[PDB]
């Protein structure tokens, strides 16, 4: 090969989407998150900001591994497993409230 | 649709 | 609709770490000093937003993952906290 051209955008691509992510950021972190539950009075509003927390963070750290050269990303699919095994439960939960 | 699909799927490598 | 854009603005992200990955990165990286430079700052731009995160939760590598570890088994928690209170108030 020894030709990069092709290699830089793919970086852009990930720059550009890194800078749409800030804002978002700024955002959920406007206020602490113990701060943004008082906020809330709905148990199941915040059990969904929660799981939200837990998956973005998540993510993030799979994507900053993934960027490092990380060959092994199952401790991070793990966690992610675990992640998704919650927000399972808190859907299952829903619908039996469906029901109710 | 399910968030976590994105961890799986291949890249658009050249 | 209630569309989160910030949930599709991590998958963006992953996306384009993920395909990003895919390349010989570590052969550019390697090759040309430039490149690593720039790499290493959009990864710490993404580095910088992961911990405002947990800065905003506030409850050496191995020494640092293990770190990383402590603070998703704290959000599990409440999480599961949370879910059994929910069953608990039905039951
Ligand atoms: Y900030
Ligand atoms: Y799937
Ligand atoms: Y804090
Ligand atoms: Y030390
Ligand atoms: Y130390
Ligand atoms: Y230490
Ligand atoms: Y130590
Ligand atoms: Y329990």
């Amino acid at each position: 090969m020894e030709d990069i051209e092709k290699i830089k955008p793919y970086v852009r691509s990930f720059s550009k989407a890194l800078d749409e992510l800030k804002p978002e950021i700024e955002k959920l972190t406007s206020k602490s998150l113990d701060e943004q539950l008082l906020l809330l009075s709905d148990e199941r509003a915040k059990l969904e900001l929660i799981n939200r927390y837990a998956y973005v963070l998540s993510s993030l750290m799979f994507a900053n591994m993934k960027v490092l050269g990380v060959k092994d990303m199952s401790p991070i699919l793990g966690e992610l497993k675990r992640v998704k095994s919650y927000m399972d439960k808190a859907k299952q939960y829903d619908n039996r409230i469906t029901k109710s | 649709t399910d968030l976590f699909d994105v961890f799986e799927e291949t890249p658009v490598e050249l | 609709e209630n569309p989160d854009v910030l949930l599709s603005r991590v998958i963006n992200v992953v996306r384009a770490a993920s395909s990003l990955a895919s390349q010989d990165v570590d052969f550019y990286k390697n090759l040309d000093r430039g490149f690593s430079k720039d790499l290493k700052s959009k990864a710490d731009k993404l580095a910088d937003m992961a911990n405002e995160i947990i800065l905003s939760i506030d409850e050496d590598i191995s020494d640092l993952w293990n770190n990383f570890g402590n603070i998703m088994d704290n959000l599990l928690e409440m999480s599961d906290h949370s879910l059994d209170k929910l069953n608990c108030a039905i039951n």
